[PDB]
């Protein structure tokens, strides 16, 4: 719950904080958590299962690190973060969506999708970043 | 003897090297941060052809273009690969530029056909060979043909293309787009100049420079001090504040047109009388009365308050005349620059040898340790005005600490820089000289009330020097960037109260004022000093970040601080106790890191893993798979034991292995032939023998582990059989599928990419970058005579 | 819209954080960005019209940057900063109560007042920065 | 007021940033604050609530600083974070509990308990940061 919650919180900062013409100073943290994010999540397989009519989704993590050189963020830097930004986005949001139509009797708050399971492993603790909310 | 010795066994706990004045020379030889100049763009790759094979491992007739690491050094072990990276850390600091025109890298392109120019020449080679390439595409061939630089000499900009490895361009971005160079105009150089200084009317500034718009500085780091060195560090404070003391007597003025000695010391002889008395010393009396005394005294004092250095005095309790000298020392210099003891024994010897015993009061009985001075008792107890005014005055005037431009700075109270307390004190010590001293006998009181008269007498020429004295202080402070801070030293600086006698009793009417030139010198002295030190606290910070971030736990912090110490050119290392050389390693590691340095480290530590597996000497790891494997069929090998990860074994840490030393689960996993990976930067041996596959050597390179309880020789076998072995007709006229039941962890080179490599770099068509910001500024001083204190009137009025 | 919500925000920033005392490793991103509006904004002149009982405003921007030697913020740094917040302040709220007055039929969406469509120029695009509201 | 807002910032910034695995580029900032808070109470006494049935506390504050060398937060690290940050967040509720029982006549709007006028004086305004709510 807690790497789902960086995931997303560092998915809404990046659309929040990566504008185009931006100092990089603005994003400096913001674009190092996102790319430990990346690092985190590449090479990684998950699946949002089929319960009801929740189709059944296949994500795949082989995305590249953002530039960390540039004085003022410009057009191209801000489309191609905008690329994998999308694709997180989904995939966070299906992952919600696969967690949020599942309930256990015995332990109903341990993660029930395989996808948040496989997430609360060791491996993506490094993605877990502040919690505010 | 024995004082020699204790003396030398404090000393050798004091980093100051032990010629004094030597510092004064490694003081200036700090020169501004050198400018550096990028020659040529930052590369780390480069493109190379090399041959690839097809799925049945036959050589194709064509060479396939890779990224391949342009110095292939990185060394067995992770550890190692990891001190490699933060050597490249320290490579890429040192040749970091701090500013790029890359004009000055633009060459020809030979295939252009609209006069087109690259940066660099490497830029030219490949795209020449891409451009001779046959399988080019037509496409990034025309455009190599067309692509064309910019060049607005209106804009002052330039933008060339470049081909670049991805990494290779973040560098060199971030070297263009991060240069140090700021503009220079004139409006810069007049606020360089100390703003005391500016609206000083005894110097004339002026500007008879034109800057051009394309005129560049670098700004010097003035950080205030992130080490707070004045607290808890008290052998590297004494080094600092003695280093500040020489430097500060270099640029102290010197007195001109004293009185005669020879007058003056017959004036004194006759007044003392002393041949008439009794005193055991008559030839000592006198002695250390001359000119070059009183130079020595001047800078003195106003070198120790200027660089906050405590001082001791040393007088004869015998030589009254050295006490009522001791007298105007105590009114104009702060009581708080003087160590503690010194401090209570000359006021202690004043008290119990002109003051109470004019009075007729008992003699004071100081016990020491008494958190009252002499003086501050003796106001109390003594009853008349002038006296008690006086020693109240005495008693208070402590520095005061005030910010200026940022700068902590201890000034004097008003009262000195006017020098209007030379008169209390005068009055004080005519009351002194009306005294009846009741039961001292009538010669000795006359000689003492003469001497009082002596100093009395002077009242215009004194009240000229304390004028002058803090005149001169408070003009070389304006030159002053590091605050100023005030703690009690270790070793002080000895003040004969002799010099202060000849001081007081020789200084004339000449005004001397610290030159423009000299005001400037002290300013860029310590403007170097202070940006030095921040910038070698910087390197120091970003060496100890890196290697804690790099996870080099046998780096030793320690090598760190005393190579920061070295290079601050004044402290001499082998003396720095070893408990201050941990409290420095620890605030060192308390601060941030540079944004610059941090920048480029950050940029370091995420393309680490793809510098790595660019190398083609050592491989990722190995897994130990005792099952039959079948050999993966790639461009670059034709059939090979490559392994694209490691998921399905147990992964075994080498790094961690050679470091604990315990290879029981190693040694019980390879005897019981159980699958692993063992993960680290290691060599590996490249075999093209198939009947090396068919003999399975692969699996015989493991056991050397068990029998020497060592990592550092294991060497796990490559397979690379494709056409050019040897014995590849085995492979291709018989029907069997090459395996092995070894694979190795490694990578594979990245294609050359012409779309993702072209990039356009821009930067200032040209610009000149300066360092003495002073020499711009030329700089007249009035003639002395007409010099004027902080209160408009003259420094010296007696004329 | 975004570098005027990149103006108000940075105020809002300088408001809050720099304060007396307080590190300067608190405000350095936020000093950063700062200077670069004031980079931006100096030597422009702007106006907020006379629609209605608004008054005609005039608006000159030439402001001194803010330090950034500093280990914790002072009374000066404080006191120097706020001057220009305050006048940042009075013309971010005048240019927004200028553009709060105006509507069109065909591009009620687009800048209506002089002033936005000023700061709409690609040469405050450096202004922009975090749009998380 | 501010100072002690700043210490109940501060203290919940680090119970939502300094968690397992983050970055240290995350919580950088925040560990300097941090640790410049706990030189600042280091060596002082307070005392929290002597009105009705408010219960007498004593406060000691001797702590070490957080470190700055790891590259990502592990458990070490945020044991030793979470046990000052109990200490503290007891502390600034206590001290917060102790002002809101009071209340005066000529100088209501100034500090009315004595840790609270303790924290007023100028050696603890180094503590002061964003000042948001």
């Amino acid at each position: 719950m807690d790497v789902l919650y960086s995931l997303s919180k560092t998915l809404k900062d990046a659309r929040d904080k990566i504008v185009e013409g931006t100092l990089y100073s603005n994003v400096s943290d913001l674009i190092q958590q996102f790319n430990q994010m990346i690092i985190t999540m590449n090479g990684n397989e998950f699946q949002t299962g089929g319960i009801g009519n929740l189709p059944i989704r296949n994500w795949n993590f082989d995305f590249g690190l953002l530039g960390t050189t540039l004085l003022n963020l410009d057009a191209n830097y801000v489309e191609t973060a905008r690329n994998t930004i999308d694709y997180f986005v989904d995939f966070v949001d299906n992952v919600c969506m696969d967690e949020m139509v599942r309930e256990s009797q015995r332990n109903g708050i341990a993660p029930q999708s395989d996808s948040l399971r496989k997430l609360s492993g060791i491996k993506f603790k490094r993605i877990n970043f502040d919690n505010s909310s | 003897h024995q004082k020699e010795v204790q003396y030398e066994i404090l000393q050798k706990t004091i980093p100051t090297f032990e010629p004094k004045e030597s510092i004064l020379k490694k003081l200036e030889d700090i020169k501004p941060e050198q400018v550096k100049k990028q020659t040529k763009l930052f590369r780390i790759f480069e493109p190379r052809q090399l041959p690839v094979y097809r799925a049945n491992g036959e050589k194709e007739l064509r060479n396939r273009w890779y990224w391949k690491l342009k110095r292939d050094t990185l060394p067995d072990g992770d550890y190692d690969v990891r001190e490699y990276f933060l050597n490249l850390y320290d490579q890429v600091l040192t040749e970091m530029p701090d500013y790029l025109l890359l004009k000055d890298m633009a060459v020809e392109n030979k295939n252009s056909r609209d006069a087109g120019k690259v940066v660099d020449s490497e830029t030219a080679a490949i795209c020449d060979a891409i451009f001779q390439d046959e399988e080019t595409e037509g496409v990034v061939r025309r455009f190599i043909a067309e692509m064309r630089q910019r060049v607005q000499a209106d804009r002052n900009v330039v933008n060339y293309p470049s081909i670049l490895h991805p990494i290779d361009h973040a560098f060199n971005e971030y070297f263009l787009q991060h240069q140090l160079v700021e503009p220079l105009n004139n409006d810069i150089i007049f606020n360089y100049i100390p703003e005391r200084i500016r609206n000083d009317v005894n110097y004339i500034l002026n500007m008879d420079r034109n800057l051009p718009s394309t005129a560049r500085y670098i700004r010097p780091n003035l950080l205030q001090d992130r080490l707070n060195l004045h607290d808890n560090f008290e052998s590297l404070w004494d080094t600092i504040t003695t280093s500040n003391y020489i430097l500060a007597r270099s640029v102290v003025p010197d007195l001109k047109e004293l009185v005669s000695t020879e007058a003056q010391i017959q004036k004194m002889s006759q007044d003392l009388q002393l041949e008439a008395l009794t005193i055991q010393s008559e030839t000592q009396f006198l002695t250390g009365i001359n000119s070059q005394a009183a130079n020595d005294c001047f800078k003195t004092l106003i070198a120790a308050m200027l660089s906050q250095r405590t001082m001791s005095l040393d007088f004869v309790t015998t030589n009254y005349m050295s006490l009522i000298s001791g007298m105007w020392l105590l009114t104009v210099v702060p009581n708080d620059m003087f160590i503690r003891e010194s401090l209570v024994a000359c006021q202690l010897a004043i008290i119990n040898t002109i003051i109470y015993p004019a009075f007729g009061m008992q003699r004071m009985h100081y016990r020491n340790g008494d958190p009252q001075t002499p003086f501050q008792i003796a106001e109390q107890q003594i009853q008349n005005f002038q006296v008690a005014n006086w020693l109240h005055f005495v008693n208070n005037n402590q520095f005061r600490q005030v910010v200026i431009d940022g700068v902590l700075n201890q000034v004097l109270n008003d009262n000195i820089r006017n020098g209007h307390v030379v008169n209390q004190l005068m009055e004080a010590l005519m009351q002194l000289s009306r005294q009846q001293f009741p039961t001292m006998p009538v010669d000795y009181k006359r000689s003492i009330q003469r001497g009082i008269l002596l100093l009395s007498n002077r009242l215009g020429q004194l009240v000229d020097l304390t004028r002058l004295l803090a005149y001169n202080y408070e003009t070389l402070m304006a030159c002053i960037t590091m605050n100023m801070q005030h703690v009690q030293t270790l070793t002080t600086e000895k003040l004969q109260l002799t010099s202060v006698t000849s001081l007081c009793m020789l200084i004339g009417n000449a005004t001397v004022i610290p030159s423009p030139q000299t005001l400037f010198h002290y300013y860029n002295v310590n403007v170097n000093f202070h940006s030095n030190y921040n910038e070698r606290i910087n390197d120091a910070v970003a060496i100890i970040t890196a290697a804690n971030r790099l996870n080099l736990y046998q780096k030793k912090m320690k090598s760190i601080v005393e190579d920061f110490l070295k290079r601050l050119q004044i402290f001499d290392i082998s003396r720095v106790p070893d408990d201050q050389m941990y409290r420095l390693r620890d605030r060192l590691r308390l601060l941030p890191v540079e944004i610059r340095r941090l920048d480029i480290f950050n940029l370091i530590l995420m393309n680490m893993e793809q510098i790595e597996r660019a190398s083609d000497k050592i491989a990722q790891g190995v897994i130990i798979a005792y099952r039959d494997m079948q050999l993966e069929r790639d461009e670059m090998y034709g059939y090979v034991n490559i392994a694209r990860n490691l998921d399905g074994f147990q992964q075994i840490n080498l790094e961690e292995l050679m470091r604990t030393g315990d290879y029981a689960q190693i040694t019980n996993m390879l005897l019981n032939n159980q699958p692993v990976a063992l993960v680290g930067a290691l060599p590996f041996i490249t075999d093209s023998s198939v009947i090396s596959l068919v003999a399975k050597l692969d699996a015989t390179v493991f056991a050397q582990i068990v029998k020497l309880r060592k990592v550092d020789t294991l060497k796990p076998i490559l397979y690379k059989i494709n056409s050019d072995s040897n014995d590849f007709y085995l492979v291709a006229n018989y029907d069997w599928v090459p395996t092995s039941t070894t694979k190795v962890y490694k990578q594979i080179p990245q294609q050359f990419d012409f779309r993702a490599s072209m990039h356009m770099l821009t930067s200032n068509l040209t610009f000149t970058v300066y360092s003495d910001l002073l020499a711009f500024v030329s700089a007249d001083t009035v003639e002395p005579i007409n010099a004027v204190a902080f209160d408009n009137m003259r420094i010296m009025n007696e004329l």
